[PDB]
RNA sequence: UCGUGCCCCGUGUGGCGAAAGGGAAGCCGGUUAAUAUUCCGGCACCUGGAUGUGGGUUUUGCGCGGCAACGCAACUGAACGC
C-alpha cells in the first residue's frame, strides 16, 4: 500500500464525484403559406447580398425563422451557434462581415466592452480540450492548451480576445461557446417568454453589453 | 387570515379587576383565629368571594 | 383537581415539527424556509421525539413552538400574500391581452432581476437580528465570505445578475472604507483562497475570498437557500457600510462611474468625497502590476498599506496611474512570468504579502523572477 | 469510585455521531496539494476545495439549517386523459 | 435613509436567544471562518507540509486497510453461502404408577 | 427543483341529561363552645410533567429460565387491526 497513490486515488475519486455533481401534430395552411413567403424573402435577401458581394464582435444566437436556408445553416455550423443563447467572439474581417450579414435574422451581435469580455471569460469560461468542455478553474489548462502561443493565463487569453492578437483564432477556438441564461425564467407570468425578440436587425454596437450584462 | 382591524373596538384596556387591595379585606379577630395564630402558625383573613 | 391527560403538556407543547409549523403559518415550504433563515429560527432536538410526534424519524426537523408563535407576527407574511395576489393580477392582464396594465402592475413587483435588490425588504429584520453594531461587526466574517464568494458567480434565477453586481458594489465600498481607514491588518495566500484580517472598532474580522477563476456550483449545496442567505447578508452590508462611512464622515453611497465600470475600473470606479507606521509602508513607491498578477488583491493590499501610484497593463482595466511599462517613474514591478529596465525592483506577488505581514520591507533578492520563493507562513498562527 | 467516574472552539473536522437532517455530513474532501503536483508560483497554483460547499457545510455544522438532499423529480398528480365534449360531438 | 442601531411581541422570546446546535464532537461553537494554519499555505513550510502529508498518509493507510478487511469479510460470507447452497442441493439430490 | 406542490384515510358530526347507575387516589390517633376521611401529628396514595442516578440490555443488537401450565426488578414497538 503506497500512500501517495492512495491519496491520488482518493483525490481522483473526489474530483470525479465533483464534476459529476457539477455537470405528428396538424399543420395549418396559413403556416404553409407563411413559411413559403419567409423562404422567398430570405432567398431574395441572400441573392441581393451575394450580388452586392479588425474589430471584435460578440454574437448571440436568438430565435428566428424555424426553417433556415442551407447557407445560413452552414454559417451557423462554423460559428458554433446551434442552440439559442449561445455566444461567440468573432474577429471582424470581410468574410466574417459577409457571414454576419447572411445570418443577421438569427443573431444579435455587437461590440463587447472590457467588462463584458472579462465577466464572460471569468464566469462562464470553458475550454475545449480533447473535445471536452472543461471549466477554466486554473491557469494550468490554458498553459498546456495555448502555451505554444505565449498564452499561459486567463488574463493572457482575455488580452488576446480583447486586443484581437495574432492568435485570436486559436483563443476563440479554444473557448467553448458561452451558454447565456434567460432572465425571464425567474418570473412565472413570463416564464415561457424569450428574452431577445427578433426584429432589431443589424449591429447593436455597444448596446450588446446590456444583453450580456442581463444574461451573463 | 387572522383579524387586522382598522380600529380597536375598545380604546383603553380595563385594569385588573382583582388586585391585592381588593383580594385582602381584613384579618379575622375572633378567638378561634386568635387561637390558630400560635397553635398552628396560621393567619385567618376575610378575602373577596371571587379570589382563589 | 381534574386529572390531566397524557401528552397535553411538556415537550409535546414545547416542540413542533416542520410540517406542523408550515401548517400553522399557512405558508409554502420555500417561503417558510426563507423566513426561518431570515429570522434566525433554528432546528431543535427534543430528548424524546416520540413524545412530540409518534411518526417522527431521525430526519424530522423540530422547532420551538414559541419561535413559530413569534413568526406569526412577522410583517413579511402580508408581503408574501400581496406579491402572490399581484402575480395573479399580472397573469390575468397577460391572459386578457392588456400589455400596458401588465407592465404597470409588474412595476409594483420590485423584481430582483430589475432592481438588483431583494424582492422583500429586510430592513426591520436587520435591527431585530443585530441589536448592536458590534453584533453586526461580529457577523461580518460570514457576511463578507458569502458576498465575496457570490460576486464571482454566474447569474441564476435564485441570484440574478443585477443582484450579483450589487454584491460586488457593496464589497468594493467596504474595501474602499478599509483602504481609507487603513484597517487591513493581515493577508494570507492559502490553497483555497485569500484570507483577509482587518480590525474595525476593535473587532477582528477575518474573511476568505476565492481566487479569480471559474467557480463550480455543485449539486451538493442548496443553492436557493444560499441565495436567501445572500439577500440577508447584502441587506446587512448596506447598513454596515452606511454606518462606517457616516462614522468617518463620508457621504454614502459613494459616487460610481458606469463608464469607467464598463471600461473595467473595478475599485477605481468609485469617488470618495467628504460629507457636506505600517499604514505608510508603500507610500514612497510606484508599482506596476503585470498581466499575470492578481490585480484586485494586489491593488487592495497596496492601497490599504500606503501606495498611491499603481499602474498595470491596459487589459487589466481602467484607472491605472500609468499604463506604460517603460515609465521611468515606476519603482517596483510585480511579475509572475518565467529585458529589465534598470533601477527597478522586479518581485513576485508573495513579496507584497510577506512585507505587509511582517510590517517591514522584504529583501527583493529572494523574490526575483525565477527564484525559489521563501515559505509563505500563516500570519494567524503564533 | 462513582464520584470520580462522574468527575472524569469546536472543530469542524470531527463531527458528532448523530445527524442533523436527512443524513450525517460526509468527511471533507482532501484539500492538499500532492508532492507530484507542487508548483513554485502563484500563477500555476491549482486551488483546492469548493468555497460554496464550504459555506454550506459551515452553516449546517453551526446549525442554522439541517442537511437535506436534492429531490430531482417530484411525484406528479395522478390524472386521466379524456376527450372534450365538443371534439367528441364534432361531425363531418 | 435608514440607519439602524440608533398584539405584536415587541420583545423576542428567550427560545430565540437560545444558542443554535453545534455539530462539532466537543459540543462547542465552530467559527464561521476558522483560522488557517501554515500547512494550508500555497507555498508552505517543509515541516508543516510534511506534517500534513504524514497525517493524510496514515489516514489513507487505515482507510484502505479497513476497506480490504471488509472486502475479505464479504468474500468469506459469499463463500459460506455458496457452500451451504451446494450442501442443500446435494441433500435434495440424495433425497430425490404411584 | 418545472420549488409555490403532492400523498394517505373514512367515521361521521354538536350539546344537555344520574349528589342511588359507571368512575384515579387517605388511613389512624388527637384536637373545638360549635368543623373535621377537610384542622394538627404520624404514616400513605393517585394523576400529569421534566430530567438525573443506580440497576438492566447490547460486540450473537432489542433479557433469561421452565417439557409444559408459566415465572422473574426491568426487558423497543408507529400506522392499521383483534
Amino acid at each position: 500500500l503506497v500512500p501517495e497513490t492512495l491519496l491520488k486515488k482518493r483525490k481522483s475519486q473526489e474530483k470525479a464525484r465533483a464534476e459529476r455533481a457539477a455537470a405528428v401534430i396538424f399543420k395549418r395552411a396559413e403556416k404553409y403559406v407563411k413559411e413559403y413567403r419567409e423562404q422567398e424573402r430570405e432567398k431574395i435577401r441572400l441573392a441581393r447580398i451575394a450580388k452586392q458581394q479588425a474589430k471584435l464582435v460578440f454574437v448571440i444566437r436568438i430565435k428566428g425563422i424555424n426553417k433556415i436556408p442551407p447557407k445560413p445553416r452552414k454559417i451557423l455550423q462554423l460559428l458554433r451557434l446551434r442552440q439559442i443563447n449561445n455566444g461567440v467572439f468573432v474577429k471582424v474581417t470581410k468574410a466574417t462581415a459577409e457571414m454576419i450579414k447572411i445570418v443577421e435574422p438569427w443573431v444579435a451581435y455587437g461590440y463587447p466592452n472590457l467588462k463584458s469580455v472579462r465577466e464572460l471569460i471569468y464566469k462562464r469560461g470553458y475550454g475545449k480540450v480533447n473535445g471536452q468542455r472543461i471549466p477554466l478553474t486554473d491557469n494550468a489548462i490554458i498553459e498546456e492548451n495555448l502555451g505554444k502561443y505565449g498564452i499561459i493565463c486567463i488574463e493572457d487569453l482575455i488580452h488576446e480576445i480583447f486586443t484581437v492578437g495574432p492568435n485570436f483564432k486559436q483563443a476563440a477556438n479554444f473557448l467553448w461557446p458561452f451558454k447565456l441564461s434567460n432572465p425571464n425564467g425567474g418570473f412565472r407570468p413570463r416564464k415561457f417568454k424569450h428574452f431577445i425578440e427578433g426584429g432589431d436587425l443589424g449591429n447593436r454596437e455597444e448596446h450588446i453589453n446590456a444583453l450580456i450584462r442581463a444574461m451573463n | 387570515l387572522s383579524r387586522a382591524p382598522k380600529y380597536p373596538r375598545k380604546s383603553i384596556p380595563h385594569e385588573p379587576r382583582l388586585d391585592e387591595h381588593k383580594i385582602i379585606i381584613h384579618p379575622l379577630n375572633t378567638e378561634g383565629a386568635l387561637k390558630k395564630i400560635e397553635e398552628q402558625n396560621t393567619l385567618v383573613f376575610i378575602v373577596d368571594v371571587k379570589a382563589n | 383537581g381534574k386529572a390531566k391527560k397524557k401528552g397535553k403538556s411538556g415537550a409535546a407543547r414545547n416542540y413542533m415539527t416542520r410540517t406542523q409549523a408550515v401548517k400553522k403559518l399557512q405558508l409554502s415550504l420555500p417561503d417558510f424556509r426563507k423566513l426561518c433563515i431570515w429570522k434566525g429560527i433554528y432546528p431543535r432536538e427534543p430528548r424524546d421525539r416520540r413524545k412530540v410526534n409518534k411518526s417522527a424519524t431521525a430526519s424530522t426537523t423540530f422547532y420551538y413552538t414559541k419561535d413559530i408563535q413569534y413568526l406569526l407576527h412577522e410583517p413579511l407574511l402580508q408581503k408574501f400574500r400581496e406579491q402572490k395576489a399581484l402575480e395573479k393580477k399580472i397573469s390575468r392582464a397577460l391572459g386578457r391581452g392588456d400589455v400596458s396594465n401588465a407592465a404597470r402592475l409588474e412595476r409594483n413587483a420590485n423584481l430582483p432581476e430589475k432592481t438588483g435588490k431583494p424582492r422583500y425588504t429586510l430592513n426591520h429584520i436587520i435591527r431585530e437580528r443585530y441589536p448592536t453594531f458590534q453584533d453586526a461587526l461580529r457577523d461580518l466574517d460570514d457576511c463578507l465570505s458569502m458576498l465575496f464568494l457570490f460576486a464571482n458567480l454566474p447569474s441564476t434565477t435564485a441570484v440574478p445578475a443585477k443582484m450579483i453586481a450589487r454584491c460586488e458594489r457593496l464589497c468594493h465600498e467596504f474595501q474602499h472604507y478599509l483602504i481609507v481607514t487603513h484597517s487591513l491588518r493581515k493577508s494570507f495566500l492559502s490553497i483555497k483562497g485569500i484570507y483577509y484580517q482587518a480590525n474595525i472598532q476593535g473587532e477582528d474580522i477575518l474573511w476568505l475570498v476565492p481566487y479569480k477563476f471559474n467557480q463550480r456550483i455543485v449539486g451538493d449545496v442548496d443553492f436557493r437557500i444560499m441565495g436567501t442567505f445572500v439577500e440577508f447578508y447584502m441587506t446587512l452590508l448596506g447598513f454596515v457600510n452606511y454606518r462606517l462611512y457616516t462614522s468617518i464622515g463620508l457621504k454614502y453611497p459613494p459616487k460610481f462611474d458606469q463608464v469607467k465600470d464598463d471600461q473595467g475600473a473595478e475599485l477605481a470606479a468609485f469617488s470618495l468625497e467628504g460629507l457636506n507606521d505600517p499604514s505608510q509602508l508603500f507610500a514612497n513607491f510606484t508599482f506596476f502590476l503585470s498581466r499575470e498578477t492578481p490585480r484586485q488583491p494586489l491593488e487592495f493590499i497596496l492601497r490599504a498599506f500606503g501606495c498611491k501610484r499603481i499602474g498595470w497593463d491596459a487589459v487589466l482595466g481602467e484607472g491605472a496611474f500609468t499604463t506604460d511599462e517603460s515609465d521611468p517613474r515606476i519603482t517596483h514591478q510585480i511579475i509572475d512570468r518565467p529585458g529589465r529596465y534598470p533601477g527597478r525592483i522586479y518581485v513576485q506577488p508573495q513579496w507584497v504579502w510577506d512585507s505587509i505581514n511582517d510590517e517591514e520591507l522584504k529583501p527583493p533578492e529572494l523574490y526575483a523572477p525565477g527564484a525559489q520563493l521563501p515559505p509563505h507562513l500563516s500570519p494567524f498562527v503564533k | 469510585q462513582l464520584a470520580l467516574q462522574k468527575i472524569e472552539e469546536g472543530d469542524d473536522t470531527v463531527l458528532r455521531r448523530k445527524q442533523l437532517g436527512k443524513f450525517k455530513l460526509p468527511e471533507k474532501d482532501l484539500e492538499l496539494v500532492l508532492p507530484d503536483e507542487l508548483e513554485d508560483s502563484l500563477r500555476r497554483l491549482k486551488p483546492e476545495g469548493n468555497l460554496l460547499k464550504d459555506r454550506y457545510r459551515s452553516m449546517i455544522v453551526r446549525g442554522k439549517l439541517e442537511a437535506r438532499r436534492k429531490i430531482p423529480f417530484r411525484k406528479q398528480a395522478k390524472t386521466k386523459l379524456t376527450e372534450k365534449w365538443t371534439f367528441k360531438d364534432f361531425r363531418i | 435613509t435608514y440607519d439602524p442601531w440608533a398584539p405584536d411581541p415587541l420583545k423576542k422570546p428567550k427560545t430565540l436567544e437560545q444558542k443554535p446546535i453545534s455539530l462539532a464532537a466537543n459540543g462547542k461553537s465552530v467559527p464561521a471562518v476558522p483560522k488557517p494554519t501554515g500547512g494550508y499555505s500555497y507555498n508552505p513550510a517543509f515541516t508543516d507540509y510534511q506534517q500534513r502529508l504524514m497525517e493524510e498518509s496514515e489516514k489513507a493507510i487505515e482507510a484502505e486497510r479497513k476497506r480490504l478487511q471488509e472486502l475479505e469479510l464479504e468474500r468469506q460470507k459469499m463463500e459460506a453461502a455458496a457452500r451451504s447452497a451446494a450442501e442443500a442441493e446435494a441433500a435434495e439430490a440424495r433425497a430425490e404408577k404411584p
